[PDB]
C-alpha cells in the first residue's frame, strides 16, 4: 500500500478519535456555566462533527474557554484530515497521468 | 438489585458537618453523572450539583448557597456529597440520582433524610393495637401499631416483612417535646386473624433498630 | 437559569379521565424536557423523556406533547395509583432545573369513615403512660372531626391528630386521633369515646370501650 | 375526476375498530403525504397523522390520544386509516388529504361520517311534499322531500340528479330515538311545474341505499 493512502486512512481513523475525544472534553468544559448548551454526549458528538467539517449550522456553540480550545483542535484536526484526503487524490492523479505518457 | 444505595437518616447538630453516600451498582460507563436534588417537607426538587466519577469535576447550583462538596470513588463506585455548617434551613430528603449523560436522571436513589437539630437519637417504641374484649367485628378487623418517642425522622413500618401492603395505612408523625409519634393500620379478613400470624417491622435507620411487634388478641 | 413553571398546583380530576399536567420554559428548550412521579414518601421516577419519549416499565396511559416552551404530560383514564406530584425537568441549558410540581388529586364518590378504638395495650402501662388510639380510615371527603369523652364528658386536651394524603389504593382519606395520659390519669376514668362526625351522616359515628 | 375517494359513513360499536380508506388518483409522485384530519361536529380541523406511500412512514399527532394507525398500499394506490377502541368522543368526519411534501393539503377528500353508537342500520323513508288543494301560487312553487326515520347519518339530497340546485335548501337533520329526520325544499317556478318534473334524490351511504321521489300534485 503507497502511503498517501496509508496516511488517508490513518487521517481517517485519528479524525474519529478527535470526534469522540472532542464530544468527551466538550459537555466536561462546557458544563458549569450558565446558557451552555453542549451538555449532553449525543448532541456533543454532533456538535463535533459539524465542527470538523466546518459546516457550523449554529445549532451548538461552546462559550467556555476550554470548550473553544476543544473546538480549535477539532476544527484543524477535520480540515487537516480532509486535506490529506484531497492530497492523496492528487497524488493518485498525477501518479495516474505519468503513467498515461509513458514516463 | 438497586442501582444507588444511600442511608436512612443522618442526625446533624447545629453547625456541625456531614457526608452523605450513595453507593453505585449496575452498568456503570466513563459518561455517567451523580446528581445530588433537595427536598425540603412541603417543597419541591431542588438541584444542588453534579460530578462526573471518570474524571472528577464537579459542578453545583449558583443559584443557592453553596454549602455541599461532591466526591467520588471509583475503586468502590460511591459518590459522596458533605454538607458544612448546617442549619434548620438544611433540614431535608437528599437523592441522589444517575445520569447517563443525556440529560435525564434514569434512576434515583431512596434518599436520606437529614435532621438538623440540637437533640438527642432516641429508638422508638412499638406497642400492639388489638380489638377490646368488647368489639363487633365485620367480616374484614383492623389492627395496628404504635410508635411513639422516637426522633429523628423517618420510620418504615412494614407489616409481615413486606408481604402485606394493601389494606395498610401508615399516618404521618406528630411532633411531641422533641419526640415523634404515629401510628400504622393494617386491615385483614376477621377469618385469618388471629389464626395467621399478623406483625409489623418498625425500622428507625437512626438508631440502627429494626423491631418487630405481633399482634395478639387480649385476653 | 431556565425557569419551568407548573400551573396549576393540584388537578382534580374524577376517576377514569384523561388529565394533562402544564410544564412552560421561560425559554425554548427544544424538547429537552422530561417528566417524574413522585408519591407520598417516595423517590421521583422517571416517566417521560424528551417531551415525548416513553420508558419501559411505565403504564401506556401516560404520554407527553410539545415542544419549544410548553410541554403537557397526559394520563389517559386516571387510577388511584396516579395520585402523586409531577415534576418536569429540563437538560437544555445548564444548570438543569426542577418545575415547582403539580398534584394530582382524585375525586371519588363519598365514603363513610370506619372508626376504630384501641386501649392502651400492656407494654405501655408499665412505663407510665397510656394511649387511647382511634382509626378514622378510608373516608371521602376529607373533611372530617373527631370528638372525644372520656365519661360521657368532652375532651380536648393532650388529642393529638394526624391526617394522611390522599391514599393512592383507593383515592380516599384516613385519618388518626390519638389522647395520651398518664398511666394515673388513665385509671382515673372507666369510659373512653372517640366520635366520628363526616359528610356521609348526620348522626356521629360513635367507638367507645370500658375498662371492665 | 376526482383525486381522493372516502366512503360515505361507517357505523362502529363502542370499543369496536373500523378501517377508513381513501383511494389516490391523478398524479402521484414518490414525495406523495398522505395525512388525515379529524373534525367533530361543532369543532375546527384536527390533524391525525401522516403516511409517505413510497417508503410507508407513518407520523403521529403526540399531543391528542393515538387511535389510528396508518397504512399504504401502492399496487392500489389506496391509503387506510384503522380505529381501534372507538368511543362517542371519536364521532366525527374524518378527511384524507394530499401533500406533494410542500407543507399544504392541495386536495381534500369528501370525508366519512364516522358515527360510534349503539344503535342499528336504518334505510330513510321519502314522502313527498305538495301544495294542498287550496294553496294560492305565485311566481314561484316550492316543493319538498321528507327524509325521515334513518341512522346513521348522513343523507345527501340532490334535485332532479343535481341539475336543480338553485333554490334548494336541506335542513339538518333532528335526532328522535335513534332516528334522524330532515327536510329538503325547491322552488321551482310555478309555470314549470307540474309539466316539468321534479324530484328528490335521497341517497343514504350508511346503508347503501339512494331513493328517488317525484313530486306530483294532490289530485
Ligand atoms: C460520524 C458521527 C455521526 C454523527 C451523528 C451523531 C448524532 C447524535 C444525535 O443526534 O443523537 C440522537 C439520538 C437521540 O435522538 O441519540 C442517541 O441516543 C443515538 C446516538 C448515540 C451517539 C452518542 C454515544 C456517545 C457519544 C460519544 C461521546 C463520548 C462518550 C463518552
Ligand atoms: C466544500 C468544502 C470545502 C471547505 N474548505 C476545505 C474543507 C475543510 C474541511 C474549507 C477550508 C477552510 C480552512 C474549503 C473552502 C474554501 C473556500
Ligand atoms: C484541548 C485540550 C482538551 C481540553 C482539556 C479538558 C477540558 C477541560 C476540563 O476542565
Amino acid at each position: 500500500s503507497a502511503l498517501h493512502w496509508r496516511a488517508a486512512g490513518a487521517a481517517t481513523v485519528l479524525l474519529v478519535i478527535v470526534l469522540l475525544a472532542g464530544s468527551y472534553l466538550a459537555v466536561l468544559a462546557e458544563r458549569g456555566a450558565p446558557g451552555a448548551q453542549l451538555i449532553t454526549y449525543p448532541r456533543a458528538l454532533w456538535w463535533s462533527v459539524e465542527t470538523a467539517t466546518t459546516v457550523g449550522y449554529g445549532d451548538l456553540a461552546p462559550v467556555t474557554l476550554w470548550g473553544r480550545l476543544v473546538a480549535v483542535v477539532v476544527m484543524v484536526a477535520g480540515i487537516t484530515s480532509f486535506g490529506l484526503v484531497t492530497a492523496a487524490l492528487a497524488t493518485w492523479f498525477v501518479g495516474r497521468e505519468q503513467e498515461r505518457r509513458g514516463h | 438489585q438497586v442501582q444507588l444505595q444511600q442511608p436512612g437518616a443522618e442526625l446533624v447538630k447545629p453547625g456541625a458537618s456531614v457526608k452523605l453516600s450513595c453507593k453505585a451498582s449496575g452498568y456503570t460507563f466513563t459518561s455517567d453523572w451523580i446528581h445530588w436534588v433537595k427536598q425540603r417537607p412541603g417543597h419541591g426538587l431542588e438541584w444542588i450539583g453534579e460530578i462526573i466519577p471518570s474524571y472528577g469535576r464537579a459542578n453545583y447550583n449558583e443559584k443557592i448557597q453553596k454549602k455541599a462538596t461532591l466526591t467520588a470513588d471509583k475503586s468502590s463506585s460511591t459518590a459522596f456529597m458533605q454538607l458544612s455548617s448546617l442549619t434548620s434551613e438544611d433540614s431535608a430528603v437528599y437523592y441522589c440520582a444517575r445520569e447517563r449523560g443525556d440529560g435525564y436522571f434514569a434512576v434515583w436513589g431512596a434518599g436520606t433524610t437529614v435532621t438538623v437539630s440540637s437533640a438527642k437519637t432516641t429508638p422508638p417504641s412499638v406497642y400492639p393495637l388489638a380489638p377490646g374484649s368488647a368489639a363487633q367485628t365485620n367480616s374484614m378487623v383492623t389492627l395496628g401499631c404504635l410508635v411513639k418517642g422516637y426522633f429523628p425522622e423517618p420510620v418504615t413500618v412494614t407489616w409481615n416483612s413486606g408481604s402485606l401492603s394493601s389494606g395498610v395505612h401508615t399516618f404521618p408523625a406528630v411532633l411531641q417535646s422533641d419526640l415523634y409519634t404515629l401510628s400504622s393500620s393494617v386491615t385483614v379478613p376477621s377469618s385469618s386473624w388471629p389464626s395467621e400470624t399478623v406483625t409489623c417491622n418498625v425500622a428507625h435507620p437512626a438508631s440502627s433498630t429494626k423491631v418487630d411487634k405481633k399482634i395478639v388478641p387480649r385476653d | 437559569d431556565i425557569l419551568l413553571t407548573q400551573s396549576p398546583a393540584i388537578l382534580s380530576v374524577s376517576p377514569g379521565e384523561r388529565v394533562s399536567f402544564s410544564c412552560r420554559a421561560s425559554q425554548s428548550i427544544g424538547t429537552d424536557i422530561h417528566w417524574y412521579q413522585q408519591r407520598t414518601n417516595g423517590s421521583p421516577r422517571l416517566l417521560i423523556k424528551y417531551a415525548s419519549e416513553s420508558i419501559s416499565g411505565i403504564p401506556s396511559r401516560f404520554s407527553g406533547s410539545g415542544s419549544g416552551t410548553d410541554f403537557t404530560l397526559s394520563i389517559n383514564s386516571v387510577e388511584s395509583e396516579d395520585i402523586a406530584n409531577y415534576y418536569c425537568q429540563q437538560s437544555n441549558r445548564w444548570p438543569f432545573t426542577f418545575g415547582s410540581g403539580t398534584k394530582l388529586e382524585i375525586k371519588r364518590a363519598d365514603a363513610a369513615p370506619t372508626v376504630s378504638i384501641f386501649p392502651p395495650s400492656s407494654e405501655q402501662l408499665t412505663s407510665g403512660g397510656a394511649s387511647v388510639v382511634c382509626f378514622l380510615n378510608n373516608f371521602y371527603p376529607k373533611d372530617i372531626n373527631v370528638k372525644w369523652k372520656i365519661d360521657g364528658s368532652e375532651r380536648q386536651n393532650g388529642v393529638l391528630n394526624s391526617w394522611t394524603d390522599q391514599d393512592s389504593k383507593d383515592s380516599t382519606y384516613s385519618m388518626s386521633s390519638t389522647l395520651t395520659l398518664t398511666k394515673d390519669e388513665y385509671e382515673r376514668h372507666n369510659s373512653y369515646t372517640c366520635e366520628a362526625t363526616h359528610k356521609t351522616s348526620t348522626s356521629p359515628i360513635v367507638k367507645s370501650f370500658n375498662r371492665n
